[PDB]
């Protein structure tokens, strides 16, 4: 659906992965900082636009962003009907 | 013992540390009372509620006693005593300095000041008040009782505070209150009435030297003058010992109508009224079960009423009514609101005080005041219902109950509701604008009044009729009809109407129907927020997240304004509309075909001339034939001694536009402007340490709606206040 | 004396209470 | 897929014609105890013993129940969710990590990345008459 | 006539004719019904 | 006891599953079997064109003039025409999800198809015109009862 | 009237009513077209 954007400032507290109710994140193995596993978006197709995730990102200039696209569908719009 | 106040945030652990930014100020005035948000304990909560109630009562006593005192030393009462017609009561004399010197409201007898409109002297025409010194003592008593019960609150919180089982005896609560409070107070007031009120009322028929009229001590044990009138009232003959009450036909009677010598009704009826009510709900309030092993087990009554459509009936409702508080709050608020508005809708056809229908200024002031309070608080009742829904509930004790049975089929209810609202809405308003177009289109035969296409509310007419001839058969021991707007003779005094029968033609139809329309949509909004409070078809975390929050991000498109109190925002807008047009309708009719002047033939020359049958059918007429009259003097109503009060109607528009400014705009814009001003101030080394931050969007919405309501209501009260001054 | 639309009234009291009450008391016994 | 459902009379927030003709979601777990609980479509019910089939039209309700209701309250952490096609095909959309860890594995899905500072960012000032955005490095 | 309205003029025919008509029609189609349902 | 599952968004209230109502709804020309779409259109047109002329017959702007009968006739004529136009174009653009939402225990009929809809519209036109003229004839002689004077 | 003919009597309805009718009808059938052709 919409697009997701990842950066390097992921400290690795993993408050975003516990905040997104849409299963669009996972901590893939990293090496750079003490994190060793940095967040990423494997399952964008279920993005919702709630962006409760970066509100859970404590990093200065929060490490995740979401570029809110234009190719919406019944899934991205979230209708029970 | 003064070392404790200046330690702010004493009740919250978070905002107690320090004011980082201006936000810390705002919340200080926001969480000072919801101490349910402080702990889980309850005895503390109850104690706080008791003390707060005592404080409110204290300020009550204070303000009433002070208003008395003003009435004693700066009010032309005792001069207005001998003549309640040719003198207009007043108070609050103007202070003679620059700016307020021309405002001397001179009301005859040289008494300047401010021509008030609250009709307290009317009470002081029934209480029989001669000299202001007794009133001085009254104020002293009021204030000392205020201080007394405040001290009592301090004691019952700091030294001996009540325990916890002291809360939930609603049985003894109802018994004590219902019986002891209401019945004993009412019968005591009736005893005061018969002893003093009607005697001096008798003595106010022909100028019987008011102060010379004796004092109550001259009637406590002096039964001679009490034996002058009412021969059965020698002592009483005490025939109640003999169970005979036929002797007492002197004072304790039943007339039921207007007394053209008092400007109000016959006070004897009110006295016997109060007697009957007293004993009636005394024996009522003696119902429920208490400490003598006798009475209803009320938590079993509701268990019994179930059936096929019921499911399981009213099972399991007391945990809600006692464990939680917001429930009780909401229901009692709704009931009080309704009760108040019926009171308003009530006391313009049965004036219960002397000189009420003859005094055409206090009436609508009291009416509109109470009417506004009614709605203005029933919406709050509904809001507290919703706050109960979000704060207090249970999945366990709420299986299939009459409560749960609606929350399972809400969609059908609300869909049919929307259906009804749409139907009524255009069925009324589009019809109205249709007739508007027809009148503007040289097709007058397509109008809808009597002189055109017909419709007549026969139901109201027939009910009023069957009310007209009530006495004799339905009311044998009754003399006159209950009122005179239904039927009877046009009752009046002087060249001044008291009450005439009211006519319901064609224009009544759409007016009542749009009343119902707006009430329907109001219920729609409020109940919608009610049901869709915890879970929506898209948001399943509402109760999991709160009820005071702005939005849930730009998911699903937009989601802003999905809490509940925004529902009540929209609802309060709508109820504003409702009550505003309601008071419009009431004022215009009761100044168009109920009120005016009178000739020796009883010829009622009304103020306006019956304008509904002429213009209250098309929109352009509604602005012409109402506000042309409602303002044509306010433009020039200033510019002399008893005119100088340039009213803030000219002033309220400004606050209204300033209001609407807050609504249409976001906040990031203001935040950036703030940051630029901060840059400048920091360049000149004046940067305020506490960093300013723009308002939160909910805060801005709140201040916008507040200013909106304030401006509107100020405008309208200015309107009809000056309008009545032009005739009263 | 004699009557008016009140006879349309006494007609109106029928066709809900007695009407469908008798209808149910009939259809109870499985046509 | 178990022939059993919690004790629940009925309601009107059920399914629509979009459900049995476009998609259904399914969630199951293990509740050897029967406790009263809430549901997102309005109303309450009480669970069954062992396998517990809850079938639904959307996805977020199952996630809300699993996260906020099941393991947050009753400590059941073996619920599985599936997406049912209009013909009957089923997709094990989750658990795509088995144990619901949300951070653990010996190796994970590795395709694509962006580890780039934002101060230096591609712009329409440079990317012109293309169809892409700032996602270049 | 009297203080009532036209009603006794025309309310007999439908009760006299058409209601018997539908009665017997429905009855006849009832007495030929299939199995095992019938209304 | 729902239709197939007590958790579905449907209820067994005794207004949508009463034997009286289901018998009364099944045998309507929209559902009663043993007929052609042609007859369906004919009958629906008959009924509607037979009642949809009064609502403006004595109600139109020519209400009390000495012609308003044929005026209302022409009005309802144009009305049924444009209604047929509407349904025909609906058929023209009809076939996304070529079904109708089914709640009657059985499917209604094979009436659910484009050319079926077209034939139905034709029969609607014919029956509507017919109901129109026959109502106009009933209403023509104001003396229709005056000759009877009963 | 004037030296022109009847025309201003009846030339508004077709422009007022029927031309909008065909306009919107054609438009609606256009906004549902198949692939990849369309007129
Ligand atoms: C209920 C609240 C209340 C309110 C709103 C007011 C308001 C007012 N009082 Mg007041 N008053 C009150 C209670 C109240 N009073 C009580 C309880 C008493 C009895 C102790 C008085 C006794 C009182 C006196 C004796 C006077 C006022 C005066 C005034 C006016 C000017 C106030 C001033 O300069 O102080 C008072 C200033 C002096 C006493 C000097 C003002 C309208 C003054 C005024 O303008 O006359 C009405 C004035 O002379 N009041
Ligand atoms: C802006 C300058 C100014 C000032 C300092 C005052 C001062 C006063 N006015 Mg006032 N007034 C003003 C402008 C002003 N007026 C204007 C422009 C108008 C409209 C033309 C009025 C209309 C007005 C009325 C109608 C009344 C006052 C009253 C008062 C007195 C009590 C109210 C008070 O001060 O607050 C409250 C302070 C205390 C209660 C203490 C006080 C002497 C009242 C008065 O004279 O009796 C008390 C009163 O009834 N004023
Ligand atoms: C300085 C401003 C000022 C103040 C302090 C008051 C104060 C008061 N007015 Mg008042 N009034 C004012 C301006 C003011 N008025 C103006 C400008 C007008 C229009 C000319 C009036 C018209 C007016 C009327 C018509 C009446 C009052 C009444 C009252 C008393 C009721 C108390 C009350 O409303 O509590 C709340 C406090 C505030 C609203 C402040 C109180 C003493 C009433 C009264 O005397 O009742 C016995 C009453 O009937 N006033
Ligand atoms: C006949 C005995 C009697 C009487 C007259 C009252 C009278 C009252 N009770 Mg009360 N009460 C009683 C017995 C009685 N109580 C008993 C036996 C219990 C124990 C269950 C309580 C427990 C109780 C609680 C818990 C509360 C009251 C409160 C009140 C007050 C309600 C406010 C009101 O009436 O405004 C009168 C207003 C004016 C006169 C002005 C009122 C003064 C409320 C309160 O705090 O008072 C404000 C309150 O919260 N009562
Ligand atoms: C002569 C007057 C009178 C009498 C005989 C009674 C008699 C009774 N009252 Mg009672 N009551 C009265 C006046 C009276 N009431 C008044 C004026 C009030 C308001 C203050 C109450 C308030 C009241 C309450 C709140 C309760 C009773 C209860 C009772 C019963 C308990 C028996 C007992 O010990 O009471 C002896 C009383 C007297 C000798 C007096 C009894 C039937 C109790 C009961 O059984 O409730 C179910 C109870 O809880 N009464
Ligand atoms: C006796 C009447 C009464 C009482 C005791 C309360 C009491 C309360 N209201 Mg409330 N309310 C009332 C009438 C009342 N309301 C009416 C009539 C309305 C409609 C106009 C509202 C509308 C209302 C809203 C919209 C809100 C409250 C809230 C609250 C709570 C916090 C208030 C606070 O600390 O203010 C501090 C703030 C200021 C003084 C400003 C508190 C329990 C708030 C809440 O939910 O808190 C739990 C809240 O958001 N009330
Ligand atoms: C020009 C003013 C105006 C008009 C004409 C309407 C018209 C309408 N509003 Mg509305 N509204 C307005 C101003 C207005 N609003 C403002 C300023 C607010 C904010 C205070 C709202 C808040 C509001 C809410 C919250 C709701 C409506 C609803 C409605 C609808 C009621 C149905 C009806 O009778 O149809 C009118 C048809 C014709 C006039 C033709 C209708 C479409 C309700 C709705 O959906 O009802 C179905 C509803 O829920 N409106
Ligand atoms: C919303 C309520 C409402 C109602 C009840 C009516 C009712 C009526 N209108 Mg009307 N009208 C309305 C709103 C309404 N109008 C509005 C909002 C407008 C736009 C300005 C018009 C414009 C309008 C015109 C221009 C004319 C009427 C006419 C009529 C009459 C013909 C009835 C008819 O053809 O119905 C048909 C109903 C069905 C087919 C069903 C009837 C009395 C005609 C008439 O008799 O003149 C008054 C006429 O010439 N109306
Ligand atoms: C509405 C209102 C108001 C008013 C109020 C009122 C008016 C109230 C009332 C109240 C009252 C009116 C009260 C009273 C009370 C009383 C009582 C409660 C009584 C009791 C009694 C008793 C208890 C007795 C005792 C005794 C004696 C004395 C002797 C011996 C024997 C005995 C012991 C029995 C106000 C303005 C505020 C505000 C607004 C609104
Ligand atoms: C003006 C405005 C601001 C700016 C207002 C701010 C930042 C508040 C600043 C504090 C105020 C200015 C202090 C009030 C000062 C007192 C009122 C004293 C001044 C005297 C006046 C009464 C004349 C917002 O932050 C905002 C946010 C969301 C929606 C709309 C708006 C909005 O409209
Ligand atoms: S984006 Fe935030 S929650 Fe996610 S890994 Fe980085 S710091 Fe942790
Ligand atoms: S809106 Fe935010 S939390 Fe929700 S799916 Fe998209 S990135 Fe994740």
């Amino acid at each position: 659906s919409h697009s997701v954007k990842i950066y390097d400032t992921c400290i690795g507290c993993t408050q975003c992965v516990r905040a997104c109710p849409t299963d669009v994140l996972e901590m893939v193995p990293w090496d750079g900082c003490k994190a060793g596993q940095i967040a990423a978006s494997p399952r964008t197709e279920d993005c919702v636009g709630c962006k409760r995730c970066e509100t859970a990102c404590p990093t200065d200039f929060l490490s995740i962003r979401v570029y809110l696209s234009n190719a919406e569908t019944t899934r991205s719009m979230g209708l029970a009907y | 013992s003064f070392e404790k106040w200046g330690q702010p945030g004493h009740f919250d652990r978070t905002l107690a540390k320090g004011p980082k930014t201006t936000t810390w100020i705002w919340n200080l005035h926001a969480l000072a009372h919801d101490f349910d948000t402080h702990t889980s304990d309850l005895e503390d909560i109850s104690r706080k509620i008791f003390a707060a109630h005592f404080g409110q009562l204290a300020v009550i006593f204070l303000w009433l006693s002070g208003m008395e005192f003003h009435g004693a030393r700066f009010s032309n009462y005792e001069a207005w005593l001998s003549d309640p017609i040719g003198i207009k009561p007043s108070a609050q004399v103007v202070w003679p300095i620059v700016g307020q010197d021309i405002l001397n409201a001179d009301v005859g007898g040289g008494f300047h000041g401010i021509q008030i409109t609250s009709g307290l002297f009317q009470v002081w025409r029934a209480a029989g008040f001669t000299n202001s010194f007794q009133l001085y003592v009254t104020a002293i008593g009021g204030l000392v009782a205020a201080a007394l019960m405040l001290f009592a609150g301090w004691f019952h919180y700091h030294k001996r505070a009540p325990k916890l089982e002291w809360f939930q005896n609603a049985e003894s609560m109802l018994n004590h209150h219902l019986a002891g409070l209401l019945g004993l107070g009412c019968l005591s007031w009736a005893g005061h009435q018969i002893h003093v009120a009607l005697p001096v009322n008798k003595l106010l028929d022909a100028g019987v030297a008011p102060k010379d009229i004796p004092l109550p001590h001259e009637f406590i044990l002096n039964n001679s003058l009490m034996a002058e009138l009412y021969p059965s009232f020698a002592k009483g003959l005490t025939p109640f010992w003999t169970l005979n009450w036929g002797q007492y036909a002197d004072f304790l009677t039943f007339k039921g109508g207007l007394n053209p010598v008092t400007g109000g009704l016959w006070l004897t009826d009110t006295a016997h009224h109060h007697l009957a009510l007293a004993v009636l709900f005394i024996v009522a309030g003696h119902m429920y079960r208490t400490n003598w092993g006798i009475g209803h087990s009320i938590k079993e009554i509701l268990e019994n009423h179930k059936g096929p459509f019921t499911g399981d009936g009213h099972k399991g409702l007391y945990e809600n009514m006692t464990t939680s508080w917001h429930a009780q709050l909401g229901t009692n608020l709704a009931m009080l609101g309704s009760l108040t508005i019926i009171v308003a809708h009530h006391m313009y056809a049965m004036p219960p005080y002397p000189y009420l229908a003859t005094d055409y200024a206090t009436a609508l002031s009291i009416f509109t005041h109470h009417m506004w309070i009614g709605g203005f608080l029933i919406v709050g009742g509904a809001a507290h219902a919703t706050i109960f829904m979000v704060r207090d509930y249970d999945p366990a004790v709420n299986q299939n109950n009459v409560l749960d049975r609606v929350i399972r089929h809400r969609d059908a209810i609300i869909s049919h509701l929307n259906w009804v609202c749409m139907f009524l809405g255009f069925h009324s308003f589009g019809l109205y604008i249709h007739n508007d177009t027809m009148q503007a289109l040289g097709r007058p035969q397509d109008m809808f009044s009597d002189t055109a296409i017909q419709l007549q509310p026969v139901f109201a007419q027939f009910v009023q009729n069957i009310h007209t001839l009530a006495p004799g058969s339905t009311a044998p021991n009754a003399l006159e009809p209950v009122s005179y707007a239904f039927g009877g003779g046009v009752v009046a005094v002087g060249g001044k109407i008291a009450m005439m029968p009211i006519a319901l033609g064609t224009a009544d139809f759409m007016i009542h129907h749009i009343h119902a329309f707006q009430i329907h949509v109001t219920v729609l909004i409020l109940l919608k927020g009610f049901l869709f409070a915890r879970n929506s078809r898209l948001i399943p975390d509402k109760a999991n997240l709160g009820f005071r929050f702005p939005c849930d991000g730009p998911g699903r498109g937009g989601t802003c304004q999905v809490s509940g109190w925004d529902h009540v925002f929209l609802g309060l807008f709508w109820m504003f509309n409702t009550i505003a047009i309601a008071v419009y309708h009431f004022s215009w009719k009761m100044q168009s075909d109920v009120w005016g002047t009178i000739d020796p033939d009883g010829t009622i020359a009304h103020i306006t001339g019956g304008n509904f049958a002429m213009s209250a059918n098309t929109i352009n007429g509604w602005l012409r034939d109402y506000q042309w009259a409602q303002a044509a003097q306010v433009i020039q109503s200033y510019g002399s001694a008893l005119s100088a009060y340039g009213l803030l109607f000219l002033g309220a528009h400004f606050v209204w536009a300033f209001s609407l400014m807050f609504l249409f705009s976001g906040r990031g814009y203001w935040q950036e402007l703030i940051e630029s001003i901060v840059w400048a101030h920091n360049k000149l080394k004046v940067a305020p340490t506490i960093q300013p931050r723009a308002l939160s969007i909910i805060q801005g919405r709140a201040v916008g709606v507040a200013h909106y309501l304030l401006g509107a209501i100020v405008t309208i009260w200015a309107f009809f206040e000056a309008r009545i001054i032009s005739v009263g | 004396m004699s009557i008016s639309d009140t006879q349309v009234f006494v007609a109106l009291v029928i066709a809900l209470i007695p009407g469908v009450l008798a209808f149910r008391l009939a259809t109870e016994l499985y046509k | 897929l178990s022939g059993q459902t919690p004790i629940f009379g009925g309601s009107t927030g059920g399914l629509l014609t979009k459900a049995f003709r476009e998609e259904k979601y399914v969630i199951t777990w293990t509740s050897p105890k029967e406790q009263v609980f809430e549901m997102p479509t309005g109303g309450a019910a009480i669970m069954r013993q062992g396998p517990n089939k809850l079938e639904l039209a959307r996805k977020e309700y199952c996630i809300a129940l699993g996260g906020q209701q099941l393991r947050a309250k009753f400590r059941i952490t073996d619920y599985k969710i599936y997406r049912v096609y209009p013909n009957g095909e089923v997709q094990y959309l989750h658990p795509s990590d088995g144990v619901f860890p949300e951070k653990v594995n010996e190796g994970r899905q590795k395709v694509g990345y962006v580890d780039r500072n934002i101060g230096k960012n591609p712009d329409p000032a440079k990317l012109k008459f293309s169809g892409m955005t700032t996602y270049n490095a | 006539m009297f203080s009532a309205s036209f009603l006794p003029s025309i309310l007999v025919p439908l009760t006299g004719l058409v209601f018997p008509a539908i009665a017997m029609a429905l009855l006849l189609i009832y007495v030929e019904r299939e199995d095992p349902s019938g209304i | 006891p729902s239709r197939r599952d007590p958790q579905i968004g449907n209820l067994e209230t005794p207004i949508n599953n009463s034997s009286l109502v289901k018998w009364f709804i099944n045998n309507l020309p929209a559902y009663r079997p043993g007929i052609t779409p042609l007859r369906r259109g004919l009958e629906v047109g008959m009924a509607h064109g037979y009642w949809l002329l009064g609502p403006f017959a004595k109600l139109g702007p020519l209400r009390d003039t000495d012609v308003a009968n044929i005026a209302g006739l022409l009005a309802t004529l144009g009305m049924v025409v444009i209604s047929t136009l509407a349904v025909s174009l609906y058929a023209a653009t009809d076939p996304p999800k070529p079904v109708a939402t089914v709640t009657v225990p059985n499917p209604p009929d094979t009436f659910d198809t484009t050319e079926g809809w077209n034939t139905f519209a034709s029969g609607f036109l014919i029956g509507g015109v017919g109901g129109a003229v026959v109502a106009y004839f009933i209403l023509a002689n104001i003396e229709l009862i005056q000759n009877i004077f009963k």
